[PDB]
């Protein structure tokens, strides 16, 4: 019971808190920080800035963080995205007001000595190497290159030229000047409401604003090519299309679903996935195809991503391509509309389940909305998108400008132009 | 308001303590080993994937 | 005197030689090969076929060619671009014919054993490392790519991913196909010229025949970006112009050297280049303009070369390109044109004053055009050119879709489209 | 028919078998130096320095 207690301090802080009766809790701090907050100058801090957590702060070293925390059995964690950053925290019910005042020192009192930022330079390209294992981590860093001329461009890891030479007084200035009261969210899932405000006037004494005035995400339509030696062709093509919060986006949501958006059963044919069967009636090898979806809080994105063979690339992008303009020009049954928002209602509440899904939901609706809503209001807002919204939102991808990204032996990819 | 893991398929990219480094939501789409031949290489580098955070007690 | 013997085999090898009475002898082969004749299986076969020249061939080791050949003191050099090869030997008069055997079974019995070519490939990441030393031949690389679909965006180095994978059956397929008699040219320069024909007969008796078939090259306009930390900006644009061997070329030599293309005299202010003076009107910082040339056998690119600070490299680009769209709305005086003639002829004739130069001049005319011109009637072409096909060559230019590359600190480049 | 390296720009590779690997026709152009500083290479992959201009005799 009880749904959440919601409360904005006086310059600008959001606190809200749930009480379970669990046996554990979870604390977590949100901040408007990340990749899109970073000039030419300064790449790759956002990075570092994600792997110190557990350096020498102004209440605690860096033994004592270590082994405080792993004493009772903790965790903590950091989760970036290009617009927001979550540092979390985990313990039993009776420990959790030990594990409050270690996340209070490492975001609001940090010392970046010289020595400990020097020896973690070379954990850059250790955490760089291992994510790029994945096929899916590099392209879809170069279609943001290629898609954004500045902010939403910059990846989320650091540059090759960069690694060793983020300084310390680089780091100084990005938590200066992103890590402020009216940037920031405190959110409780197994504590109380007057416990979590005492904590919050213990960082309540500086960083009082809004932080800078990062600049608004300019389109830009290109190309990123990237010959190699794996043995599959990646490939993302994309357009522009609405920004998180307005009721075109709920439409570009509805029609991921109807293209399709991932299986439901494990090694099932995608029976009702449009893309996959258009592409499986003239080619008979391996592949994967899906529809692309992200949206920020002043832009987005939308497409499709395909996973084939070399010599049938360009066979798959055009069957898949020809399936949305046959939507964009009126094709589309209402029996299709309905059962993707059943997909799309219940993926949503799938989704909030857990005490990590839950504590990630509330904490991002806090930073862009500054509100919390009930998912008994966000399920008629998806069942109030028309039918013709979706149509709609189809010949805004079919006549707008293109960005393309590729990846592996590009001997028969076609260019973003033919 | 709805968060970027909501919609699928922007990036996150997580740092432990006790917990191994992960990427993503949808990067292992299924249905792609499903049909047939996607073998995943050894490393000279990595993380292990059960990041321990499901084990029953 | 006796100014070239000129003759066509009958299977369309050329061969000419000229008879100085100078002490030292020059003997070149050239052949149409180079990197524009692979596609993208197997690139970078082309540069280890350049580095390959002292391997065990069939009527000689490798012992004894680096032997033999440093007996007499002569010497062995490969030379390519991305439409040619040219193998050169030298030495004293008396020594010639020793090193015409040796020059004959490096190119026509080659041998690829595995373990001679297995301790080649790390040769690649040493020749690659040391050329990329100069910030312009990634610049030029990245230009030619942006510039091309396919034919001429093929690098003159082997790819990353690619070193180490080049395998024999790859070098054996490669000479099989492009090194033939109808692509092929002998030049001598101290000898006579029945010693060459009676060489001839010797690697007439295979590879007959023009080889295959390479495709036409496909304009495309892109864009290549590279963030670095090298401490000035570089960056080229470019459009398409006219292949080598027409009246439309000629043209556009003129221009390049109206522009400017060049100093002429040691730390001179540069006080004839047009480019020169008009970027320095309104930036007071080092920096330095070119007008860029290159012609090709079925199409060119022609246009502008900057390298400043980083702060300055977008007024650098739009002054430089400014003074073009003058010179194409008729702002051209005879004046200027004529000193520009005299530039072009006068370098024509310094830059076949040496041996290597004019070896150099007569090989390429062999195999483009099948044919030796005195330098006569190359005056009289650049005197035919006229003031209106200078101000039609700067309006292709203008109206043309363009290419770019940059790389640096890119913060304050603009854009291909702005 | 006229060459490469006769209208200046496009690049060129050289091999040897007792001399040193270059590259280009005009790619490192003069009045660059003229100004500033253009500090030229930090070595180490070192190839030459003066490209054998000496043993002149």
């Amino acid at each position: 019971p009880q749904d959440l207690e919601f409360t904005r301090l006086p310059n600008g802080l959001v606190i809200a808190s749930l009480e379970n009766y669990a046996p554990a809790s979870r604390i977590g701090l949100f901040i408007k920080a990340g990749s899109r907050y970073e000039d030419s100058n300064n790449l790759g801090t956002s990075h570092l800035l994600r792997l110190a957590s557990s350096l020498t702060t102004k209440g605690a070293s860096s033994f004592k963080i270590t082994r405080g925390i792993e004493a009772v059995g903790g965790k903590l964690s950091v989760t970036s995205t290009r617009e927001s950053m979550a540092y979390t925290v985990e313990c039993l019910r009776d420990d959790i007001e030990i594990l409050m005042e270690f996340l209070l020192n490492v975001t609001a009192a940090p010392e970046f000595r010289r020595w400990e930022v020097a020896a973690l330079q070379s954990q850059l390209r250790i955490d760089k190497a291992v994510a790029f294992q994945n096929p899916q981590a590099q392209v879809l860093e170069n279609l943001h290159a290629a898609a954004y001329r500045n902010a939403l461009a910059n990846s989320l890891y650091c540059p090759d030229y960069r690694i060793g030479k983020v300084t310390p007084d680089q780091l100084h200035y990005y938590v200066q000047n992103h890590f402020t009261s009216a940037r920031m969210a405190l959110i409780g899932l197994g504590v109380s409401h007057p416990v979590l405000k005492q904590v919050a006037e213990r960082f309540l004494n500086m960083r009082g604003g809004l932080g800078l005035s990062g600049a608004k995400a300019k389109y830009r339509g290109g190309e990123i090519r990237d010959q190699n030696g794996d043995s599959l062709v990646h490939a993302a093509l994309v357009a522009e299309s609405a920004a998180t919060g307005s009721a075109e986006a709920n439409a570009f949501s509805v029609l991921q679903h109807v293209l399709g958006a991932g299986p439901h059963v494990k090694r099932g044919s995608n029976a009702t996935s449009s893309l996959y069967q258009a592409v499986a009636k003239g080619v008979h090898q391996p592949f994967d195809v899906s529809a692309f979806n992200a949206s920020y809080s002043d832009s987005g994105l939308f497409g499709i991503y395909t996973i084939s063979q070399a010599a049938s690339a360009g066979d798959v992008i055009k069957s898949a391509y020809d399936q949305v303009k046959a939507i964009a020009q009126g094709n589309l049954s209402n029996t299709d509309v309905q059962a993707a928002k059943n997909k799309l209602k219940a993926g949503y509440l799938m989704s909030v389940e857990s005490s990590e899904g839950f504590l990630d939901e509330v904490g991002s609706q806090a930073l862009v909305a500054g509100s919390y809503m009930q998912p008994s209001t966000v399920l008629q807002q998806i069942d109030s998108v028309a039918d013709a919204d979706v149509i709609n939102a189809a010949k805004k991808f079919v006549s707008g400008r293109k960005s393309m990204a590729a990846s592996g032996n590009l001997g028969h990819t076609p260019f973003v132009d033919e | 308001m709805l968060s970027v893991a909501s919609r699928s398929g922007p990036f996150a990219p997580v740092l432990s303590a006790t917990s191994r480094g992960v990427a993503g939501a949808l990067r292992p789409l299924v249905q792609a080993a499903l049909p047939a031949t996607s073998e995943s290489p050894v490393l000279d580098a990595k993380r292990s994937f059960l990041c321990r955070e499901s084990l029953s007690g």
